[PDB]
RNA sequence: UACCUGGUUGAUCCUGCCAGUAGCAUAUGCUUGUCUCAAAGAUUAAGCCAUGCAUGUCUAAGUACGCACGGCCGGUACAGUGAAACUGCGAAUGGCUCAUUAAAUCAGUUAUGGUUCCUUUGGUCGCUCGCCACUUGGAUAACUGUGGUAAUUCUAGAGCUAAUACAUGCCGACGGGCGCUGACCCCCUUCGCGGGGGGGAUGCGUGCAUUUAUCAGUGGUGACUCUAGAUAACCUCGGGCCGAUCGCACGCCCCCCGUGGCGGCGACGACCCAUUCGAACGUCUGCCCUAUCAACUUUCGAUGGUAGUCGCCGUGCCUACCAUGGUGACCACGGGUGACGGGGAAUCAGGGUUCGAUUCCGGAGAGGGAGCCUGAGAAACGGCUACCACAUCCAAGGAAGGCAGCA
RNA sequence: GAAGCGUUUACUUUGAAAAAAUUAGAGUGUUCAAAGCAGGCCCGAGCCGCCUGGAUACCGCAGCUAGGAAUAAUGGAAUAGGA
RNA sequence: CGUCGCUACUACCGAUUGGAUGGUUUAGUGAGGCCCUCGGAUCGGCCCCGCCGGGGUGCCCUGGCGGAGCGCUG
């Protein structure tokens, strides 16, 4: 069972939960149902521990701080890209779109561009 | 929930009515909005059809006319005074639609000043004298006074009402419905209603 | 629900009494001159000119 | 007694109490407007409501209520209620097969209008149907006629 | 129920779209519009059942849907559209032109007209009033309302919309000597002249109507579309000319039909 | 087709029932060649259910950077087909059953001038004077990647990425007009006074909708406290509107020019009005058996009045204060019903007597109650929450149920 | 042509409004019939399509409307408080 | 014709404070939902005001790092 933060216990309360509120999607609109969930309080009862790394440390952990993969797909919004690349005023902002290559091995490799809004 | 059916009520004949179905959600009530006087607090609702409506938790301002004068300003609660349907109302200081509450009489005084032209609400005089003095001469010219005088010869204002002007608060029936609109509109006392009101509150207490 | 129509009637009325010899014969007679195959075919000729004559008597009444 | 006999005010909303009387209209007791409307299908108001004084938010007059729908008649049976009054309406049920009939009666809580102020048991009363006033009251009294009398010995 | 209805039973479909009982257990239920779904006829049955283009409701869909009908000159694409009384229906494919007007028993008959005709179209109007800013409002048995009409124009009246501008150009007071027609009841379809109007207030009005043959017939208020000045219509009348002929003079027309044809 | 016949007596006329006789409607027995229609787990058990299915959905016109395909014509935002996912809508209809329910449901009638109403259709959408607008902000899916649990249509952590999702927010029309506030100025009976009127500088509000109070009396009813006017104001930060939307052909103006301005057909979205589909509560009359049910109701609302609360609205719907009322042999109240109501069915001189679970209309229910979310519409159950009773899995820590839908 | 009846009803007649299905019943050779709501006509082949129907009746009691006024109930002027 | 004698059957009375199943209820406890008053695990904005670049010309246009106000707030 997922640990929802607030919940401020150790072991399992059962909720209920609505849309977007954690540990939980509705089938349908307006739908709530109640669900067990674990405490915020980390203790030794426990399986797999989520952590995110916000400070670096003096080494390099190997297999982490390395190999830095790229974000998917770049932004897609006009304003998206002209903050990315500090664009004024109709500098080509059309074209400094990120464009994408694209390389299957059983066909000519393309390069794609998605369709940018506003 | 709460119930606003008819079908659980004895009938006519006193004999106990049966119900042939459950609880509807079209005949349902909901808790009373208990409108307390205080900093503005309002919840909406959604209501059949989805419309909306206002839940007054807390008001402090309220929108009243003279009447008399036509005039009608935004002026604030001090707290209810008396409620002809429940004694505890007043105790708990509720705002229902007909409770009679005690205004702030500063925007009608302000309008009668600036209107007519004559000291009211005032004491002896000669103690405001940075905005009295301007307001009440203005040096206006022949035509100007003659607007004006001919607005004097037709303003008094009722013997039980200037007292409460002198008091700085006006008696004030509520007209609207907090808890419906979300908002506590009304109209200021005078005349007949102001003196039974008046010797209500006197009979109660004085 | 279902499309049917389910509107039916009856095309012969049994007589009242069984077993009288006049009626009996009466009816054996029909059969042999017209060669129908059993009493039904009497009755329900005997029914369509009972309810022709139904309808005559509420016409003439009226 | 006057009309404030109860713990609020009673007055005719669309009538404005106060007019700012001052010294250019004589303040002699200048007379309070009084709201009255006709209600149509032939029916008079009556003067006592055309001149009176009393406060009846359903009286179908000077109230706030609307006769509409069906007009019908009863006879006064008890007169023991604050402005309602309930009246009596006998009528012939046929039964088909003794081709025969069946005299059966129907109570109705009607309320009455102090317009209306001699109303007395037996006499006729056609009452109009208005909007539910209360629980068993869904009608209001158009006009009263006496039964047979006008002469009280 | 919880909610409106969607589904509409043959059995329970109003009479006059002389839809069978074998065919299907459901009927066209007609989506919302200008008119009452108990006095509209849908254009699926209308060009299924009545000018026998469309086999089924596939069929009506696909004419539907390549944009050829019509409906007060606007295209329209739903298949269970109402009608009502006194709507063009013009399929400009074809250059035809329909009137949909109740014939003598009471039903929506098919009604050619020329394409001259076919550009305005009377209305009864049904309430007067004034909006905003003071400005006169008037609708009519349709959904239809319009600003700015002639102060002469009372209730119950009629107009005449022109199409393709939503205006009007003329307008007949409802009064003792006009020609109308019966929209309701068993005198449904009937053409008439006013001759009494008698009023019962709180109650409906009822209106006695003289036909050509001198037949007088009552009706409510309500039920009465005046459609022409005088003795004469605006429009062109169907068959029959509204004229109610008993059993015994439609069976006897019916033999000297047969007679004549053999 | 308005019908009778046998049976008490030693015999006879009667009363009188028994039996016979005909239909139809459930079951059962025996038999059964053709063909057209056609009812069918209602009766006891609204008892319990394995399994599978019964509600999902894309146009040119909301959002494609999946290679999952594919035109690339090759120097380009976006060809196109498009899975998935977000968004919108539906899922409140239908289907089933008849347990409940006896002025209750329901049928005719009438009202809502006492209410709400998705959607369709028609109005209204520059009516408001008030350093992004050549277009603003943040997140989240789908997607890559790390998993947990025995398990489920369970989901967490990290990384992006869109809107007609969620917010934000101008310009323009816009020149002004109107009503108050009125510096002053001008023509006046001029004369030693008032003067009778005009312009007007400076500010305050201006539109629709909402909540008050007040004045007069464009259209409308049988009847408004109607609609429409006028004044004073308010106008709810989980806070009303005043288009930051999307496709199809592509064109016109060039003076100031030459880079901008104009443009048609639609779609979607709107506060409000009307219409349509309705819905909800009311009006009058109408229901089987029972007195071995005669007096009921009123502490705990029973009947009415006053003022509120709540509700979409009218009302004891509820609250507070009053009054003592209200219904009954013209059968109240209570009880029973092997009672869902009606259209209808059987029988067929006339009159009636029985039957209507059953395909149409209306009501109710989804094992029994109860409470809610979303939504225009549900007290929804092929939605959720809890209890009661049944009952499924389990690694014993948990998890999952509702066939009076079709089989 | 606008308003009232020199009472109020009961009763009778008329009209409106009364879902469909079912019932009676009109028409129509389903091969006859139960049914169904369809169908028929000339084609010498160009009939580059014509003629139709999908009625009507009943629908209680209660409510609405307009005629009649015999039967039955109901009342008007008796301390005249009469027209 | 009736008692008595035999045998079958059907209801009736009957200690058992007999039992069961419905329903309406008094008094008490009371799940859960909704509402109200709180609550604030967290997630954001401004004040940045510790640095640097700086700019009409340290008198910053600000673009970042970043102490952090240890405040005002959603
Ligand atoms: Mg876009
Ligand atoms: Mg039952
Ligand atoms: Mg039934
Ligand atoms: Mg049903
Ligand atoms: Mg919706
Ligand atoms: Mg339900
Ligand atoms: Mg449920």
């Amino acid at each position: 069972f997922p640990m929802k933060q607030g919940v401020l216990t150790h072991g399992r309360v059962r909720l209920l939960l609505s849309k977007g509120h954690s540990c939980y999607r509705p089938r349908r609109t307006g739908e709530r149902k109640r669900k067990s969930v674990r405490g915020c309080i980390v203790d030794a009862n426990l399986s797999v521990l989520n952590l995110v790394i916000v400070k670096k440390g003096e080494k390099d952990i190997p297999g982490l701080t390395d190999t830095t993969v790229p974000r998917r797909l770049g932004p897609k919004r006009a304003s998206r890209i002209r903050k990315l690349f500090n664009l004024s005023k109709e500098d080509d902002v059309r074209q400094y779109v990120v464009r994408k290559p694209l390389n299957k091995e059983g066909k000519k490799p393309r390069t794609k561009a998605p369709k940018i809004q506003r | 929930g709460i119930s606003r059916d008819n079908w659980h009520k004895r009938r006519k004949t006193g004999g106990k009515r049966k119900p042939y179905h459950k609880k509807r959600k079209y005949e349902l009530g909901r808790p009373a909005a208990n409108t307390k006087i205080g900093p503005r607090r309002i919840h909406t609702v959604r209501v059949r059809g989805g419309n909306k409506k206002y839940r007054a938790l807390r008001l402090d301002v309220g929108n009243f006319s003279w009447g008399s004068e036509c005039c009608t300003r935004k002026t604030r609660i001090i707290d209810v005074v008396y409620n002809a349907s429940n004694n505890e109302l007043v105790r708990t200081k509720t705002l229902v639609k007909n409770c009679i509450v005690l205004i702030d009489s500063t925007p009608y005084r302000q309008w009668y000043e600036s209107h007519y032209a004559l000291p009211l609400g005032r004491k002896k005089g000669a103690k405001l004298t940075p905005e009295e003095e301007e307001i009440l001469n203005k040096k206006r010219s022949k035509k100007i006074q003659k607007k004006y005088d001919e607005r004097k010869k037709n303003a008094k204002i009722s013997s039980l009402l200037e007292e409460q002007f002198q008091q700085g608060k006006l008696l004030a029936c509520i007209a609207s419905r907090p808890g419906q609109c979300g908002r506590a509109d009304g109209y200021v006392l005078e005349g007949k209603e102001l003196e039974f009101y008046l010797r209500k509150i006197k009979a109660r207490k004085g | 629900p279902v499309a049917r129509s389910w509107v039916c009637r009856k095309t012969y009325v049994t007589p009242r009494r069984p077993f009288e010899k006049s009626r009996l014969d009466q009816e054996l007679k029909l059969i042999g001159e017209y060669g129908l195959r059993n009493k039904r075919e009497v009755w329900r000729v005997k029914f369509t000119l009972a309810k022709i004559r139904k309808a005559a008597r509420e016409l003439l009444t009226l | 007694a006057d009309i404030q006999t109860e713990r609020a005010y009673q007055k005719q909303p669309t009538i404005f109490q106060n007019k700012k009387r001052v010294l250019l209209g004589e303040t002699g007791k200048e007379k309070l407007p009084r709201y009255y409307k006709n209600i149509g299908l032939g029916f008079k108001t009556p003067k006592e409501a055309i001149e009176g004084t009393y406060i009846d938010k359903k009286c179908p007059f000077t109230g706030n209520v609307s006769i509409r729908g069906r007009i019908l008649s009863g006879v006064v049976t008890k007169m023991k209620m604050q402005r309602t009054i309930v009246i009596r309406r006998d009528y012939l049920h046929y039964i088909r097969k003794y081709n025969r009939f069946e005299k059966r009666h129907k109570n109705m809580s009607v309320h009455l209008s102090p317009c209306f102020r001699d109303v007395q048991i037996g006499d006729i009363v056609t009452v109009g149907e208005c909007r539910p006033l209360s629980k068993t009251v869904r009608f209001n009294v158009l006009k009263v006629t006496k039964a047979a009398g006008t002469k009280k010995q | 129920a919880r909610g409106p209805k969607k589904h509409l039973k043959r059995v329970a479909a109003p009479k006059h779209w002389m839809l069978d009982k074998l065919t299907g257990v459901f009927a066209p239920r007609p989506s919302t519009g200008p008119h009452k779904l108990r006095e509209c006829l849908p254009l699926i049955i209308f060009l299924r059942n009545r000018l026998k283009y469309a086999l089924t409701g596939d069929e009506v869909k696909k004419i539907c849907m390549q944009r050829f009908i019509k409906i007060d000159g606007k295209v329209r694409t739903d298949i269970t559209y109402p009608a009502g009384f006194m709507d063009v229906i013009s399929i400009d494919k074809t250059g035809e032109n329909f009137r949909l007007i109740y014939d003598t028993k009471g039903r929506f008959a098919v009604h050619r007209i020329t394409p001259e005709e076919a550009k305005y179209k009377l209305c009864k109007v049904r309430k007067i009033f004034v909006g905003t800013k003071g400005i006169p409002h008037l609708v009519t048995h349709d959904a239809r309302t319009i600003r700015y009409p002639d102060p002469l124009i009372k209730v119950n009246d009629t107009i005449q919309i022109d199409l393709e501008t939503g205006k009007i150009t003329d307008f007949i007071k409802f009064d003792t000597g006009n020609l109308c027609m019966v929209t309701g009841g068993a005198n449904l379809g009937r053409i008439g002249v006013i001759t009494n109007r008698e009023r019962h207030p709180g109650s409906f009005d009822v209106v006695h109507v003289k036909d050509a043959n001198g037949n007088s017939f009552a009706t409510r208020l309500s039920n009465i579309f005046v459609i022409g000045k005088g003795n004469k219509p605006w429009i062109s009348l169907p068959r029959g000319k509204g004229i109610r002929l008993t059993i015994a003079e439609e069976r006897d027309k019916r033999l000297a039909a047969k007679q004549s044809s053999g």
